């Protein structure tokens, strides 16, 4: 989280990750998910799904939605023309948001710019499109 | 082997000055032809008449959107390959390609104003100004730190020397 980057907590991750185990709290998945990643960067949220041992199907079926989710925010939002003037970087592309092909410090940049370019939220709405699936299906 | 061409520059319909540069054909040969057969004209459509849409004070002075944001269109099609990054952007004059990413340049270009190595390896140096830099200078008042410019700078007329 940013409060700063701050690592995310041990059992957020705990919460997280017993959570996903129990099917008693399959409908508050997506709730538990929303709580436990306030103001997230990227990179922490993917440390937080990829915490989770033993859903290795239902996390492969995640990522193709979010790979879906990153080429649809591609094809609406084409890249700018550079240059890029200096101490600025690139707006980020789907697999930036992703936290793929960016680092936290490029996540950080955007998410406190002015205005904010919020790439923790725009991902959190991805996962959690991806959450809706797996909670219908696993 | 290196042609030269000219822009002449106008600032709300007034006459500002000409600008003249030299292409790095021996070094960039296909990007080289793309800018000179723009400046002339050749292919029927080009350089002359559009405007410096982009300029940012002390960086550059960037130009060739003359198919209306992403616009233009090279020689070869809508988009080329980056050729080399043999040549860098060692200070004021060089000419380079604006693109949105590798392997996407057309018709877009930039004049640099001052010396601008986290460049290098990104954009596609192809030229440097061989008269007319207090021009480009002047233009860089135009400019806004946002690239909006507060007046229609618009290369009047173009070809080669």
């Amino acid at each position: 989280p940013i409060v700063v980057h701050q690592a995310i907590s041990p059992r957020t991750l705990n919460a997280w990750v017993k959570v996903v185990e129990e099917k008693a709290f399959s409908p508050e998945v997506i709730p538990m998910f929303s709580a436990l990643s306030e103001g997230a960067t990227p990179q922490d949220l993917n440390t937080m799904l990829n915490t989770v041992g033993g859903h290795q199907a239902a996390m492969q079926m995640l990522k193709e939605t979010i790979n879906e989710e990153a080429a649809e925010w591609d094809r609406t939002h084409p890249p700018a023309m550079g240059p890029l003037p200096p101490g600025q970087i690139r707006e980020p592309t789907g697999s930036d948001i992703a936290g793929t092909t960016s680092t936290l410090q490029e996540q950080i940049g955007w998410m406190t710019h002015n205005p904010p370019i919020p790439v923790g939220e725009i991902y959190k709405r991805w996962i959690i499109l991806g959450l809706n699936k797996i909670v219908r299906m696993y | 082997v290196n042609p030269t061409v000219f822009f002449d520059i106008a600032v709300d319909g007034e006459p500002l000055g000409r600008v003249s540069f030299e292409l790095f054909a021996d070094k960039v040969p296909k990007t080289a032809e793309n800018f000179r057969a723009l400046s002339t004209g050749e292919k029927g459509f080009g350089y002359k008449g559009s405007c410096f849409h982009r300029i940012i004070p002390g960086f550059m002075c960037q130009g060739g959107n003359f198919t209306h944001g992403t616009g233009g269109k090279s020689i070869y099609g809508e988009k080329f390959e980056d050729e080399n990054f043999i040549l860098k952007h060692t200070g004021p004059g060089i000419l380079s390609m604006a693109n949105a990413g590798p392997n996407t340049n057309g018709s877009q270009f930039f004049i640099c104003t001052a010396k601008t190595e986290w460049l290098d390896g990104k954009h596609v140096v192809f030229g440097k100004v061989k008269e007319g830099m207090n021009i480009v200078e002047a233009m860089e008042r135009f400019g806004s730190r946002n690239g909006k410019t507060s007046k229609k700078i618009t290369i009047a007329d173009c070809g080669q020397l």
